[PDB]
């Protein structure tokens, strides 16, 4: 498990890959203004020291499945997604590593599932929107923006050790 | 004569300056033939580009700047800037750009002084009397020190130092050292070097008569 915060390009790579898969720009898509909003209350709060690892694992599991769909594979670059799957697996393996070891990962009460449930419904909600929008180009950009912001409000929170007051 | 002809008819150069924790944006648009006098400023976030929100008092105004202290209260999200200019009663331009408060945040208006002592510099940045405890913003202030040509960037902790006069004592200096102090900030990069008007002060010189 990554106990010391020496250096990591895991989540930093995933975020970049999401931006690289960008076919278009939401900035030029003035129609799909139906944003979602990543559940940061159950990610950036309470959990900021390994406790957020179980959530991250299942969170990426949702991302992996959602992007590994026949829809996403046909919407984004299959070559970029090819690496995306590998990176997702890498992050997954890195996160579950702490679960395999005897680190303080699974110690919290049922609230551990609550965080996962929050992300679960968030992703399901996105799937519904995708179906409603027939998986349109700009609609995908919304998803990209959301997921990109999601990473900035999840794994990025572990690096958010600026203020302490 | 290079590239394309200078389009001095639609600059759309926007810039936001922080005047005592007050976000004020100004718009620059050179007029070639048609000269508009009234403009309308709109803003929004990345979350939804179509969520164009118009500012009050800064709509169909004859002003060239607009203040939105409590309007612009976000550090994580990006603020989109859309300026709709109308020449008389006809739409002329509607350039849409975006700003990042967590990347720019040009802070220059605050007054700052520096007392020069024989062996130390007494920096005194007069920041607004604002309670940081009620300010949801994360950033660092760097005190630049250019003494005798030696450029140094002192970045201390701003926790309880931006709520008024910022006192910073720079020691380990030798007599006769002209120094210039610059007040700029930083966040997660060094591209936020808002080098304000460098104030040069000369502390007591030691270039007197050399004797035993």
């Amino acid at each position: 498990c990554d106990l010391p915060q020496t250096h990591s390009l895991g989540s930093r790579r995933t975020l970049m890959l999401l931006a690289q898969m960008r076919k278009i720009s939401l900035f030029s898509c003035l129609k799909d203004r139906h944003d979602f909003g990543f559940p940061q209350e159950e990610f950036g709060n309470q959990f900021q020291k390994a406790e957020t690892i179980p959530v991250l694992h299942e969170m990426i599991q949702q991302i992996f499945n959602l992007f590994s769909t026949k829809d996403s594979s046909a919407a984004w670059d299959e070559t970029l997604l090819d690496k995306f799957y590998t990176e997702l697996y890498q992050q997954l393996n890195d996160l579950e590593a702490c679960v395999i070891q005897g680190v303080g990962v699974t110690e919290t009460p049922l609230m551990k599932e609550d965080s996962i449930l929050a992300v679960r419904k968030y992703f399901q909600r996105i799937t519904l929107y995708l179906k409603e929008k027939k998986y349109s180009p700009c609609a995908w950009e919304v998803v990209r923006a959301e997921i990109m912001r999601s990473f900035s409000l999840s794994t990025n929170l572990q690096e958010s050790l600026r203020s302490k007051e | 004569s290079y590239d394309s002809p200078d389009y001095t008819d639609e600059s759309c150069t926007f810039k936001i300056s922080l005047r005592n924790f007050r976000s004020i944006l100004s718009w620059e648009l050179k007029n070639h033939s048609i000269v508009p006098t009234h403009y309308t400023l709109l803003y929004t976030i990345m979350s939804k580009p179509e969520d164009l929100k118009v500012v009050k008092n800064c709509a169909n105004t004859t002003r060239s700047f607009c203040d939105l202290t409590d309007e612009w209260r976000s550090t994580h999200e990006a603020y989109v800037t859309v300026l709709e200019g109308f020449s008389g009663n006809t739409t002329l331009f509607s350039c849409s750009h975006n700003f990042w408060l967590a990347i720019d945040m040009s802070f220059e208006p605050p007054e700052f002084e520096i007392v020069g002592f024989t062996n130390h510099i007494n920096v005194m940045v007069k920041f607004p009397s604002i309670v940081e405890e009620e300010l949801q913003f994360d950033l660092s202030l760097v005190i630049e020190e250019q003494s005798e040509g030696i450029v140094k960037k002192h970045k201390p902790e701003i926790k309880g130092n931006m709520s008024g006069n910022f006192t910073y004592i720079i020691d380990k200096l030798i007599p006769n050292t002209n120094y210039c102090v610059s007040v700029y900030l930083e966040h997660s990069d060094e591209q936020a070097v808002i080098k304000s008007p460098l104030k040069c002060t000369l502390l007591p010189p030691g270039q007197e008569s050399e004797f035993s």
